[PDB]
């Protein structure tokens, strides 16, 4: 019915009438394309990583599809979006952290991580001549003097320190329940943080999820090296929260 | 990093950027050169005189060395770069030859540069049509016309630039060898030639003329003056 | 012995608020004399002038291409040059050719642009900042041209005074020196003046 | 030619000489061997004085960049493997030599730096020409956990020695002190060497001296 | 048009077309399957015959990138030369510089990568083909990673890539392939693709066969011949 | 690329050029700039249209430069595009200083930059400099001597020329109003307010509106004076007494 | 814009060289005889004025003392190959110590024709094919050889071609009188009547470039007085 | 990588570069921030409005220092605010090392613009869209600069940028004296932030940064609750 396009305002990356970048802002549904949601939050010495594992087909090896990958040793990370570029931007953040850590002693802090990744999203947005990438990072460590961290990258480019957020088709839903969450209560330890993260994950998608339908990365103040939980901790949680 | 084919066969063959260059050197401003037996002479149309401008800095007609002069049809930016590149090609040849340099020479390089700027990519060619004067080394005149796609011809008169068909043709039928013996005969030949395009006649114009190897100067315009009113005598009484 | 190739002596030391630079004004290979009329010191603002010795080649182009930066510079800033701007540009400069190195050792004199407290400073071949209060010297004469100032060099001195102290140090050490002299230059940097004057040096 | 730094039970005092000579005759007494690079950190640099310049300046712009991109205060480890890394690539052809000292988040550390690229982390670091005397000073008086005044007489006298012991360092000391609280940097730490006053002076006037001539050119 | 021209710009919803169209160039071709059991992975690929004329094992979609990796491929097979090319040049330089091997999982990795790195700028275009690489370890076991043009890498117990690639993965789901014997698993391949073969949609074709395993002491091969006779026996029975 | 490029860099099929056009376009409804020679100086008027009070006007001028030692410019246009090109013009002037230890000749300075902007219309696929320069300065084969370019690469020598708004009525007042050879200082400044004053009529002369230069030769030194915000109320004094007199004569 | 210099058709061919074919047939007229003493070169000038020189009007050009060539079409386009083709032939001589065989000079000149593109090869590289048509004459080891160099880059050995505005019907009116045991005189006065019947205007010595390769004699262009010699009888 | 070589900013028939219009409109349709000059420093502010107070409003910065003497602030976008303070901080350093003085502010704008001005005259290349105000302390003198996407700069004692950007401009005409002192600067900076916050400012929504002969300094949340308290 008369699909008509204004050149090239729609076509590439390039300022639109409305001072806005189509390309850019396609990337934002270009997240939902995965179809996949992931929630991050923190505690007060806690950062949990609560993400919802796809088995679309038991054929394949679903002990080899997990999404959550350590960017570091103390950092880990999950994205959103085209699964390709998600682990080109995992292998650009360890490169980048590796880089880093030769040329300055020390283990990347994950907001610089977080902001030199964003820059480079934003090299895709400004250049006219490549795929903007369209794929969201989250990502955890622990951090001396600041505490537990979570950062969160975008095609786009704005990131943002926060305490909790998510990113993919109901990522919206998932900020309603953090909003209804942190009006509500406000200490947070350990077993509440991560009783919160599955909380968040079971009230937004409403799948009750089984023990292997997810995948939890976790990063503490007591072995500050990234960890994945393994199905005992995950169905620990699991009956901890229903009960 | 710029390598977009600018000039592409269009259908039939037809370089559409070359006649456009070619509409280019039309729309441009009007220039007249003669090859005599002893002389040659170019003449510049010098329209919109615009009083209170230094006609030197805007002079199209220029000097490549003691033998070898040039006045161009078209865009004049193109224009100066391209005199630059033929002082340069000029002192090139002078100093790997140390000999005096060849017009034919100097106009085949420059068609030479005109055909790479056609052929190469992210460039499109020289809009300007260029009549080159000078003297080879037994003092024999020279003039050769070349145009933007690169094609250049020895002419014994012609024209470039607005009315420059109607200027040729109007000069192939005036044109007799006993017409150009002497500086004179050129001069007024030269200016009623031009005649038919300036409306002024004697002040929106300019003369050069180049001898045998003597220096070539550019005519002065009180001469201009007594030249045009002499080809109104001759006017007047034929 | 690059830099002593063509010999080479300047020196600026400090007044009361006012400054002195003076400069040998022989030049020639390290056999023949060339030139007696040689300029070794040049105005790098109204209030600053800068001296070089070493290797002549390099002294001129030192010059050349100092007065290019500075020129660029002040041009596309609005204001004149700060002393200790203009000697740390020059020795970065110098330190641009770490490989290549000018054989050059500049000194730097003059005024702040507007509090007229007396700056100089010197280099070397690399281009190391060096700011003394008392005087800085280079070149051949180096030895002694320190000697000297060391022991005629007082601080608060008025320009006149200043004059003399420069004038005789400089005549006292090339008369001493065999690859320079034949002339010497002095520039007096005052609060409002600024004095140029050859002294009767020898000749030979 | 004589810097030395050691670590006290707070922070890094480090010191250093001014006899800044070229060639063998002294050409400044009032050299600064002690570069700033950051408000927590510091470096003595010894050998070509151009090129130690230069490299403190350099590594003091590149951690003014990343402190202040990543809102931290800049790291002695970072410093000390930028300058590792930088000399290394240029195979000590720039001849500096250079202790770095200075108190970061994780603490206080100090470094030794060679122009080849080698570097390591000692309580007690002494470079230049008169390194020797210091480190001998250090090795005689040093012990773990000094107080304040302690490290401080410890370099005074270990850049005493290097001094009296060495032909090109003298004419002053230079001090500064760090710590997880204050900054302090005192360049006339302590002259121990006067000069006395020309006993017969000697001044002249105008016309004593004979000149050619004369060009004033009043400014405004 | 703007939305499906190149690779380096998003639908208006965010989608690229060109790699889809990526998808059918590879869905639209033979068919290509590769299970992976306790000790081996096999590869059955299916080969067009253009003609008689052609030689048994001619334009093989079965290519040995490593000493102990194999490459199954569907789609344009020109493009996945170029990308077997690709892959043993990675192995390659990870042998070089590193001393052993490369294991299985961080070549598909790479390899995947390189396939995505392709898949970004309007200066190239996304690859016309998928590929399943096979490779045994001591220590790993047998592995098998298959991997999209869009330049996703996933571990599978079974995968099949062209147009029959659910029927093969539907039928043979009976099979529980993640504990089985890799030598009866050649015979059950020969099964299912002579099944999810459509001889009324090509009537002439051809059937290339190989593993990867502890029975190969881990260096990728073709079957030998006899076991080949003896697997197209065991289909044609399977045919009924 | 072939559909998203913009071939800013080619032909057209009339043979003119939209890209010079368009930018000569923007100059005309861009700032005021006039240049004028005299017989022992040479003038420049420029309007600033950016007035706002919110201004720190700091700056000794906006859109006049100064190129080299002896050589003073004038922009009209795009501003950055202004300064770029202003400082590298001053670059190889400099350049030109160097290499020959004499200053740059004016004439040389805009050749160069007419090469240079000639060439990057040539080629290079980037939309061209859309600033007009006006130039004056000294020089040891001229003098006084004043040009104008153009984006498209083309100069020209003039006595006098103004670029802007109403240019053909600036250049008539000019042809009427200026003495050739017989134009001081003070009749060239009085010229230059009637033409500031006339082809920008709307929002009539104003003192912080527009700013005024000189360029003169005094004991062999080029020295280029701005002339004060009080200087140009006296200007506009003075125009305003002789446009009461002159119609009061009438 | 928009079509690409490496753009085919639907039924698999370059339009872009289908333009040059036809610019082909808008370039001058030309015609080329090799016989068993030797090969002929003609060419009709195209005169516009008079006040044009003939003599810088030349289509015919020296490859080398034993080859010349005609060109049809873009003759500033011609040039940089025929310079390129000489060196060519030269530097062959330089390295072998022999003149370069005819053949090769064709199959060099091919390989440089059809070499171009946006981005492709080095920046400063060519953009369009050459629009010219080449008669190769010459004389090498192999006797009188005679090349038609096609812009496609399709270079063909041939006994007789003529190209150019009028080159279908006269090469077919060429070869009905032509035959494989004509002298090399008869080769010219064939070629000039040819030439003159297909001439669009009265064609004098000022109006067409001759030139010839003998296996004895070199490269020989017709002066005017042989010029109206053999062509008085004709 | 190839990298188009044509500029995507081109000359429209009327000669305006829309694109960079464009720029502007996003810079506008962008978070507000507003710039004063007292007669003895600069104080730049600006609004921070994230979403839902999930996000840590304290984690991020919007405020940027470039040296000890020089921040600024952005309205528009925060991918290309980045890359772009990350280039002046790098410009800055390197005149720094060159010339072993502090950067002048004019100069330092002047490079961004020329930064800015290659962006957009270069090819394959989006315009950035951002506008700055740069505080900037030198010689005794305080210095603030609009900068502009098109790539041009003006040295303006008042400016505010961003939603109703007129308005707050006339609004800091009507508000503004000659000879003010900073604490006068700060009421009218805060004045002019609550009149287009739009949502009842906070002390984390409001940040703000002051230039001036000590420095350039980020007000801490307790001092700037102080200052809007004491300004209601």
């Amino acid at each position: 019915s008369r699909g008509s396009s204004a050149g090239f305002d729609r076509h590439i990356t390039i300022f639109s009438p409305e001072g806005r970048l189509y390309q850019v802002e396609y990337a934002f549904k270009a997240i939902n394309q995965g179809g996949l949601t992931s929630v991050a939050v923190r505690g007060k010495d806690c950062a949990v990583i609560v993400t919802q594992k796809k088995v679309p087909d038991k054929l394949l090896d679903s002990s080899t599809v997990t999404h959550l990958f350590k960017i570091t040793e103390n950092i880990g990370c999950v994205m959103t979006g085209m699964t390709a570029d998600s682990r080109s931007q995992v292998q650009r953040a360890r490169y980048e952290a590796a880089n880093w850590k030769y040329k300055y002693g020390y283990e990347i802090p994950v907001d610089m991580l977080c902001k030199r990744i964003a820059d480079i999203s934003q090299v895709y947005t400004q250049n006219a001549e490549m795929r903007p990438l369209g794929c969201c990072m989250i990502l955890i460590g622990i951090d001396e003097e600041q505490g537990p961290q979570v950062y969160k990258c975008d095609p786009a480019g704005y990131y943002c320190g926060f305490k909790a957020t998510a990113a993919g088709v109901k990522q919206t839903e998932s900020t309603s329940f953090l909003e209804k969450k942190v009006k509500k209560k406000f200490d947070w330890t350990f077993e509440q943080t991560v009783e919160t993260a599955i909380t968040c994950l079971s009230t937004v998608l409403s799948i009750d999820f089984k023990p292997s339908e997810i995948e939890v990365g976790v990063v503490t103040v007591e072995n500050p090296k990234f960890r994945i939980l393994t199905e005992a901790e995950i169905d620990a949680h699991l009956v901890a929260l229903a009960e | 990093s710029y390598d977009r084919a600018i000039t592409v066969f269009s259908p039939d063959g037809h370089l559409f950027q070359v006649e456009y260059a070619q509409e280019a050197v039309k729309k441009g401003s009007t220039a007249v050169g003669v090859r005599g037996r002893d002389i040659v002479v170019l003449g510049v149309e010098k329209k919109s005189v615009a009083k209170l401008q230094d006609e030197r800095t805007v002079r199209k007609i220029c000097a490549l060395d003691d033998n070898v002069c040039m006045a161009f049809a078209g865009l004049t930016a193109d224009a100066r770069i391209v005199i630059n590149r033929a002082r340069v090609e000029c002192q090139s040849h002078r100093l790997t030859v140390e000999d005096p340099v060849t017009v034919e020479y100097i106009t085949r390089y420059i068609a030479s540069l005109k055909q790479r700027y056609t052929q190469s990519n992210g460039r499109r060619p020289f809009g300007i049509s260029a009549l080159i004067v000078g003297f080879d080394f037994d003092g024999t005149p020279r003039l050769y016309q070349t145009d933007p796609s690169g094609t250049y011809h020895a002419w014994k008169a012609n024209a470039i630039g607005r009315g420059a068909k109607s200027v040729r043709e109007f000069l192939e039928k005036n044109y007799t060898d006993e017409a150009i013996e002497t500086d004179d005969l050129t001069i007024k030949l030269v200016i009623k030639a031009l005649l038919e395009v300036v409306q002024s006649g004697g002040k929106n114009i300019e003369l050069a003329v180049m001898r045998r190897d003597q220096s070539l100067k550019i005519l002065n315009p009180e001469e201009i003056e007594k030249y045009v009113a002499e080809i109104e005598k001759e006017k007047e009484e034929n | 012995s690059i830099m002593s190739y063509n010999g080479g002596a300047v020196m600026a030391m400090k007044g009361k608020n006012c400054v002195a630079i003076a400069a040998d004004r022989r030049f020639g290979i390290q056999a023949q004399m060339v030139t007696t009329d040689f300029q070794k010191i040049f105005p790098m603002g109204d209030r600053l002038y800068i001296g070089l010795a070493g290797l002549a080649t390099d002294v001129q182009t030192v010059a050349q291409r100092l007065k290019f930066r500075l020129n660029l510079y002040e041009l596309k800033e609005g204001r004149q040059i700060k002393p200790y701007t203009l000697m740390s540009m020059v020795a970065n400069l110098l330190y641009e050719k770490r490989f290549g190195p000018y054989y050059t050792e500049p000194v730097i004199a003059g005024l702040d642009p507007k509090t007229f407290k007396p700056f100089i400073c010197s280099l070397d071949l690399i281009g190391c900042p060096m700011v003394t209060d008392d005087f800085v010297v280079s070149g051949t004469c180096a030895e002694q041209m320190y000697g000297m100032c060391e022991s005629l060099w007082e601080p608060n001195m008025d320009p006149d005074h200043l004059f003399e102290t420069i004038s005789q140090a400089m005549l006292n050490a090339v008369d001493r020196d065999a690859v320079s002299g034949m002339g010497v230059i002095v520039h007096i940097i005052e609060k409002d003046k600024i004095t140029t004057r050859t002294l009767k040096a020898r000749m030979d | 030619t004589t810097i030395a730094g050691v670590v006290y039970k707070d922070g890094i005092v480090l010191g250093a000489d001014t006899r800044a000579t070229e060639g063998m005759v002294v050409a400044d007494k009032n050299c600064s061997k002690i570069h700033f690079i950051s408000p927590n950190i510091y470096c003595c640099g010894a050998g070509t004085a151009a090129d130690t310049d230069m490299t403190t300046q350099l590594i003091s712009s590149n951690l003014e960049l990343h402190s202040l991109s990543t809102g931290r205060l800049p790291r002695v480890v970072t410093a000390n493997r930028m300058l590792k890394q930088m000399l290394f690539r240029y195979q000590g052809y720039i001849g500096a030599a250079l202790v770095l000292g200075g108190v970061d988040v994780t603490g206080p550390h100090l470094y030794s730096i060679y122009p080849h690229g080698s570097t390591d982390k000692l309580p007690y670091v002494t470079m230049g020409s008169g390194s020797l005397a210091a480190m001998a000073v250090f090795e005689d008086k040093f012990r773990p956990d000094m107080e304040e005044e302690e490290a401080k007489n410890l370099v005074s006298e270990a850049i005493a020695a290097g001094i009296f012991n060495d032909l090109g360092s003298g004419s002053n000391i230079d001090l500064c002190v760090i710590s997880k609280n204050k900054l302090d940097f005192l360049r006339p730490y302590t002259v121990p060497n006067k000069k006395g006053t020309r006993l017969g002076r000697y001044r002249c006037e105008k016309g004593t001296t004979a000149v050619l001539t004369e060009k004033i050119t009043p400014l405004e | 048009t703007g939305y499906d021209l190149s690779a380096s710009t998003f639908s208006p919803d965010g989608r690229v077309f060109q790699v889809e169209y990526a998808m059918k160039a590879v869905e639209n071709s033979s068919t290509a399957i590769g299970i992976r059991c306790k000790d081996g992975v096999v590869f059955g690929v299916e080969k067009l015959v253009l003609s008689k004329l052609y030689e048994e094992g001619s334009n093989k979609r079965l290519f040995n990138v490593d000493r102990h990796v194999g490459m199954a491929v569907a789609g344009l097979l020109a493009d996945a030369r170029s990308l077997a090319d690709i892959a043993r040049e990675e192995a390659s330089n990870f042998r070089s510089n590193f001393g052993y091997n490369i294991p299985l999982k961080h070549l598909a990795d790479r390899v995947a990568m390189y396939v995505h790195a392709y898949t970004l700028y309007s200066a190239v275009r996304p690859f016309g083909c998928s590929f399943m690489l096979g490779s045994y370890s001591v220590n790993d076991g047998a592995q098998l990673y298959m991997i999209d043009p869009s330049g996703v890498s996933y571990g599978y117990w079974g995968c099949a890539i062209g147009k029959a690639r659910q029927a093969a993965k539907t039928e043979i789901e009976k099979l529980q392939m993640k504990e089985m014997t890799c030598r009866d698993i050649v015979k059950e391949v020969a099964k299912i693709i002579y099944i999810v073969h459509d001889e009324v949609k090509d009537k002439a074709f051809e059937l290339e066969l190989s593993w990867v395993g502890e029975l190969t002491n881990g260096r990728h091969e073709i079957v030998p011949k006899d076991i080949r006779e003896e697997a197209e026996k065991y289909a044609k029975e399977s045919l009924k | 690329s072939r559909r998203y490029d913009s071939r800013t860099t080619i032909f057209s099929p009339e043979g003119r050029l939209y890209q010079v056009e368009y930018a000569m376009e923007a100059i005309g409804h861009a700032g005021t700039c006039l240049g004028i020679l005299a017989n022992d100086g040479v003038l420049l008027a420029a309007e600033r249209r950016n007035i706002h009070k919110l201004l720190d006007e700091v700056f000794f001028s906006e859109k006049i430069y100064k190129l080299n030692e002896d050589m003073a410019c004038s922009v009209a246009g795009i501003t950055s595009d202004a300064n770029v090109l202003t400082n590298e013009l001053r670059l190889i002037a400099q350049r030109y200083l160097l290499q020959y230890q004499e200053p740059i000749p004016c004439e040389q300075l805009v050749t160069a930059l007419c090469d240079i902007k000639q060439a990057y219309t040539q080629f290079g696929g980037k939309r061209p400099f859309g600033v007009s320069l006006l130039y004056i300065g000294w020089d040891k084969h001229y003098g006084f001597q004043l040009y104008q370019s153009d984006p498209s690469g083309n100069y020209g020598g003039w006595k006098a020329t103004c670029i802007g708004n109403n240019s053909a009525a600036a250049v008539s007042m000019l042809k009427q109003d200026y003495k050739e050879g017989e134009m001081t200082l003070k009749s060239a400044l009085a010229l230059a307010i009637k033409v500031l004053n006339k082809t920008m009529d709307v929002s009539k002369l104003s003192a912080e509106k527009v700013e005024i230069a000189t360029l003169t030769r005094e004991n062999g030194k080029t020295v280029i004076r701005v002339l004060k915000q009080k200087e140009v109320e006296q200007l506009i004094k003075k125009h305003e007494e002789e446009e009461a007199k002159a119609e009061r004569e009438k | 814009y928009d079509r690409g210099v490496n753009t085919f058709s639907p039924e698999g061919r370059l339009f872009q060289v289908e333009y040059a074919i036809e610019a082909i047939k808008l370039g001058s007229t030309a015609i080329g005889i090799q016989t068993s003493e030797g090969v002929c070169l003609a060419v009709e000038k195209r005169i516009t004025s008079p006040l044009m020189e003939p003599s810088s009007i030349e289509k015919i050009v020296e490859i080398d003392a034993h080859i010349g060539c005609a060109m049809s079409g873009l003759i500033a386009d011609a040039k940089t190959l025929i310079d390129k083709a000489r060196v060519e032939t030269q530097n062959h001589w330089f390295t072998y110590n022999e003149t370069m065989t005819v053949e090769s000079v064709t199959q060099a000149v091919s390989n440089l024709a059809l070499q171009f593109g946006e981005e492709d090869a080095d920046p400063g590289a060519m953009s369009r094919p050459f629009g010219v048509a080449l008669l190769f004459g010459g004389v090498d080891e192999k006797g009188p050889q005679l090349f038609h160099m096609d812009p496609s880059g399709t270079f063909v050995q041939c006994d007789a071609r003529a190209i150019g505005s009028a080159s279908e019907g006269a090469q077919s009116s060429l070869q009905e009188v032509y035959h494989k045991s004509m002298t090399l005189k008869e080769a010219i006065k064939s070629s000039l009547i040819i030439l003159k019947q297909v001439m669009e205007e009265k064609l004098n010595a000022t109006n067409i470039e001759l030139a010839t390769v003998q296996p004895g004699q070199n490269f020989h262009m017709f002066t005017k007085e042989e010029l109206e010699e053999v062509i008085k009888d004709i | 990588e190839r990298g188009y070589s044509f500029s995507l900013t081109t000359f429209s028939p009327s000669g305006k570069l829309v694109q960079i219009e464009y720029a502007l409109a996003a810079v506008a349709g962008g978070a507000p921030s507003v710039g004063i000059k007292a007669a003895n420093g600069v104080v730049l502010a600006t609004e921070k409005k994230q979403k839902s107070i999930l996000y840590d409003e304290r984690s991020v910065h919007k405020v940027e220092p470039i040296t000890k003497h020089i921040g600024l602030v952005y309205s528009g976008m925060g991918p290309d605010y980045r890359v772009l303070v990350h280039r002046a901080r790098k410009l800055a350093q390197q005149y720094y090392l060159v010339y072993q003085e502090p950067i002048p502010t004019a100069q330092l704008v002047q490079r961004v613009a020329s930064v800015m001005q290659e962006y957009t005259q270069s090819g394959g290349v989006r315009p950035f869209g951002v506008s700055l105000l740069i505080c900037g302390w030198n010689e005794g003198r305080p210095y603030l600069f609009q900068s502009d996407p098109s790539g041009a700069y003006f040295a303006w004692k008042a400016t505010a940028m961003g939603k109703n950007y007129v308005n707050g401009k006339t609004f800091l005409e009507k508000r503004y004296n000659e000879d003010l002192e900073l604490e006068d600067a700060i009421h009218t900076a805060i004045l002019t932030l609550k009149e287009s916050f739009e949502g009842q400012m906070t002390e984390d929504n409001i940040e703000v940064g002051i230039c001036n002969e000590a420095g350039f300094r980020r007000l801490t949340p307790t001092e700037v609750k102080d200052y809007l308290a004491a300004i209601a």
